């Protein structure tokens, strides 16, 4: 009987033997440690995207952006991000304002739902105001 | 061992002994196929997002 | 201790027991996934 | 012997088989021939496969070196001496980059 | 008692392993049990002269 704990929540005579003396004098070139710390990083798995999809409740969850001017945000924040990387004030590999004209770019964002309409009103709240406004009541006066 | 050694471009040679037995599972074989799906769906996840 | 299936080091008897049931030998950490060791050093 | 080492371990006492360049598996014993940098290359699992046999089997190899340095060590003929400390000192600072 | 959930008990001709899905589902019936071995990927790397 052994138990896995779950890592998400869900619903709720003599025996020296002749050869085994250790006399170490390799020294790895590359070094053993220099390279497992760039495979750690290469390793992780590609971060999640998820904006403009529906959540739980049935409301696009994400942020009141015009597309395109989310993808300028985004390779502002990837360019950002590579210059961190490389420890410099400015990045030398640039995602953003390059030679090419990407004018007609699109990302997704929050903005839209997945009948083409704006998310100016969630969901949820649409529908419960369609369905309000026929509701009947009990007879009075 | 045939497929860690082919992908090391012939520069180590893989090694890996076991005593006979049918009971050990180890499930990895897959398709082409699935791997292909995979990643169109790893690709659409991108949506040109730097 | 010594493993001469996969010549790794070891230094108790339960630990050479559990390595060899890696191996498929009947016992005479489950948090392990890959094991490798080289041949030109101990490490 | 040459670049295909590989060796498969015995099982219920049968003893443990190595490949040959002809594609045969031949037990520990009998006369071989080695390149330096095959040893060089498989140092640790080498020392920790041939040496019990070499100490007291019946296994002798020949490495193939072409040149090297050397050093002596007179002794008296009169007293008992054994060279196996020298050799597996030798044998066990054996380096993929490095020999003594 | 529905006797037709227990087919393999009442009825003596009928195969042990028989079943009448999708129609009934049987309340007993032959199971099998396992006990299988998940070794770790245990790899040796030798060095090419």
């Amino acid at each position: 009987m052994k138990r896995i704990p779950r890592k998400t929540k869900g619903k709720s005579p003599a025996t020296t033997e002749p050869g085994t003396s250790n006399r170490e004098q390799y020294k790895a070139r590359p070094g053993i440690a220099s390279v497992q710390r760039a495979t750690e990083s290469a390793e992780m798995p590609m971060k999640n995207n998820d904006e403009g999809t529906p959540d739980k409740k049935g409301n696009t969850k994400g942020d009141l952006v015009n597309e395109h001017s989310e993808a300028k945000d985004e390779a502002d924040e990837a360019t950002k991000k590579q210059a961190k990387d490389t420890d410099k004030s400015k990045a030398q590999v640039t995602y953003s304002d390059t030679g090419i004209n990407n004018a007609n770019e699109l990302s997704r964002s929050g903005n839209v739902d997945n009948e083409g309409g704006s998310n100016q009103k969630p969901m949820s709240t649409r529908i419960a105001e369609a369905t309000s406004a026929i509701v009947s009541k009990h007879p009075a006066r | 061992e045939w497929a860690l050694t082919e992908c090391a471009q012939g520069y180590v040679t893989v090694t890996s002994p076991y005593a006979p037995s049918v009971n050990r599972l180890m499930p990895y074989r897959i398709s082409n196929a699935e791997r292909q799906i995979s990643q169109i769906i790893r690709i659409m996840n991108i949506g040109n997002n730097a | 201790y010594q493993c001469h299936v996969c010549s790794a080091v070891l230094f108790s008897p339960l630990d050479l027991d559990a390595h060899v049931a890696s191996h498929g030998l009947h016992g005479n950490i489950q948090r392990h996934i890959t094991e490798f060791i080289s041949s030109w050093q101990n490490h | 012997f040459g670049r295909d080492c590989r060796i498969s371990f015995g099982m219920n006492g049968a003893a443990p088989m190595i490949r040959d360049e002809t594609g045969l598996m031949v037990p520990f014993e009998g006369n071989w021939i080695f390149p330096l940098a095959l040893w060089q290359m498989n140092t640790r699992y080498f020392n920790q496969q041939f040496d019990a046999w070499i100490k007291t089997g019946e296994l002798r190899i020949r490495i193939e070196m072409g040149a090297y340095p050397y050093m002596l060590h007179y002794y008296d003929p009169r007293q008992y001496a054994n060279a196996w400390n020298l050799t597996s000192a030798w044998l066990e600072e054996i380096t993929p980059t490095s020999i003594p | 008692i529905p006797v037709e959930r227990y087919n393999i008990l009442t009825n003596p001709d009928a195969p042990p392993t028989q079943i009448q899905l999708p129609e009934v589902v049987d309340l007993y019936n032959v199971v099998t049990r396992y006990a299988y071995e998940t070794p770790p990927i245990t790899a040796v790397v030798m060095g090419v002269p």
